RNA sequence: UUGAGUGCAGAAGAGGAGAGUGGAAUUCCAUGUGUAGCGGUGAAAUGCGUAGAUAUAUGGAGGAACACCAGUGGCGAAGGCGGCUCUCUGGUCUGUAACUGACGCUGAGGCUCGAAAGCGUGGGGAGCAAACAGGAUUAGAUACCCUGGUAGUCCACGCCGUAAACGAUGAGUGCUAAGUGUUGGAGGGUUUCCGCCCUUCAGUGCUGCAGCAAACGCAUUAAGCACUCCGCCUGGGGAGU
């Protein structure tokens, strides 16, 4: 019933559209479910390893509560 | 065939101006010289990072695409010479599909 | 003395024991307090009252050579966590904001073995 | 190991017409050249125990393939064996 | 040409080996502040500390395991495999129906792989910890509890060949009601369907009918109905001696 990300017909990550990225890390800075942001099956597997690619050339912050 | 590449990588606020060039070119020249088919240079953006890494808090972030075959040693070459070299922090090549 | 005026204060925990430090932004140690120094023993230094007069018995101290706001650091789960912020805000200090640290690794570390009683 | 650049253009050289991706003598040449380039792969990291055994397997398939070509026909076989040069 | 296999078109994956690389954490070290305790227990003690400890801030070193995603999810023949990127490399599944024409199954002796502990040779050593030491409880405690700590745990190449190595359930193949989720697909209608509905292939869980079972229960992932090939058993001890 959760609506899925990609009604708009994404189909490439590219670990770089930060913006693009933002709907799924925890305002905190951790990684969110899929059950908690009903997310596809493959899906959540791509935005992972995008996030991790990021968090490793600075586009992400490894901690964000100072 | 041949595959595909981006080769990413960061580079120090405290350049010059030529020193950028000269470094830019020497890249592009060892990627050649090794049987690689540099397709174009670019320059994503003047960011800052999210997080130190040595003494820095910001970098130039250029970024170029280019394909070779599999055994064309123009990969082993890049990064035998970015991670022992100074202004470069860090880089990722990756496979482009 | 130097009415610094600006500074920290943390808190750590464990379940047998509690301190509080407060120094400046920095910090170089200003005063501090623990359940150990105020005559209680052992059995009893993880009450939270022994939190209440460690945490006294620091301000008290701390906000005569000048200082009227803090910054607040809680490490140690434990049971003092809470009657620490209140009685600082008690004794007349400004605890402003809070921010919890407590260690966490990413699973690079072997704890000790089980108890078994 | 081989890509279809070679794997299409062996097919030819035994083909006994057009078409012949059956043709008992065509799959042993294909497993024969796989073969090949998997005992190099293993002379170079020799603890890949996952794909030795894949090598194994392809060992005894081309036996039994072998083994069925002989017991139809003799001279397919001899003059195969001549051809590709094996079976000490 | 239906079993098997190959071609052509697509799909997923902590399957394996080699080469580098990232952050968090614990600890040792250097320095600034800083004053009398820290740590531990059912209670206590041993212990480290006024040769300035715990705490706290900055930087350095080193080895190891990969927080969140994580899911009765995935892959592997089993043992098992989870940070990231690259070079080499195996296997499985759905579609099409080009092609060979039964090329199949099982498989005593043989060969290969084989958790953890263990041995050899050379490295490496942060945490943790058999042996060991000290402290406690006890009638006694060479044990449970606490403070330290050596081999080992890691890396390369050899060796040994064992587990409740378990679903205590050999392998191939075909037939016999349903319902319900979930991983990966291919088709058909609605269609912005990429958000529904219908048909089908492959795994993967729970409930349940015939049938079976000494009961407990199992039931298209049979422990039902049947054929083929292998292994094993015949009262408990003596003894896997």
């Amino acid at each position: 019933k959760v609506d899925y990300i990609a009604a708009n017909h994404i189909e490439y990550i590219d670990y770089k559209d930060t913006e693009l990225l933002k709907r799924f890390i925890s305002e905190r800075g951790k990684i969110l479910p899929r059950r908690v942001t009903g997310t596809g099956a493959k899906n959540q597997r791509k935005l992972t390893i995008a996030i991790k690619r990021a968090r490793i050339m600075g586009l992400l912050p490894f901690v964000s509560d100072e | 065939q041949d595959t595909k590449y981006e080769i990413m990588y960061i580079i120090r606020p405290n350049i010059d101006e030529e020193a950028k060039t000269a470094l830019v070119e020497r890249f592009d020249t060892i990627l050649k010289d090794n049987g690689a088919e540099v397709i174009e240079s670019k320059d994503w953006e003047k960011r800052r990072l999210a997080y130190e890494m040595n003494g820095f808090r910001e970098g130039i972030y250029h970024i170029v695409n280019v394909t070779s075959p599999s055994t064309a040693g123009a990969i082993n070459e890049f990064d035998r010479l970015a991670k022992i070299n100074d202004d470069i922090i860090r880089h990722m090549i990756v496979k482009v599909e | 003395k130097k009415n610094i005026e600006s500074g920290v204060a943390h808190i750590h925990s464990t379940f047998n024991n509690t301190i509080v430090m407060i120094t400046d932004t920095h910090g170089n140690a200003l005063a501090w307090s623990s359940a150990g120094s105020l005559g209680f023993k052992g059995s009893k230094k993880s009450t939270p009252f022994a939190a209440q007069m460690a945490a006294e018995a620091a301000t008290k101290v701390a906000m005569e050579h000048g200082l009227k706001t803090v910054d607040v650091t809680v490490k140690g789960p434990g049971s003092g966590r809470e009657a620490a912020i209140r009685s600082l805000q008690a004794t007349g200090l400004e605890v402003t904001a809070i921010r919890d640290v407590t260690p966490v690794p990413h699973n690079g570390c072997r704890p000790p073995k089980r108890r078994r009683v | 190991a081989i890509s279809q650049e070679r794997k299409n253009e062996i097919i030819k050289e035994y083909a006994r017409h057009e078409g012949d991706t059956g043709s008992p003598e065509v799959q042993i040449a294909v497993l024969t050249e796989d073969i090949n380039q998997l005992n190099e792969h293993a002379r170079t990291h020799k603890k890949d125990h996952h794909s030795y055994r894949g090598l194994m397997k392809k060992i005894g398939h081309r036996r039994n393939l072998l083994a069925y070509l002989r017991k139809t026909d003799i001279q397919r076989y001899r003059e195969l064996i001549q051809r590709l040069g094996l079976r000490r």
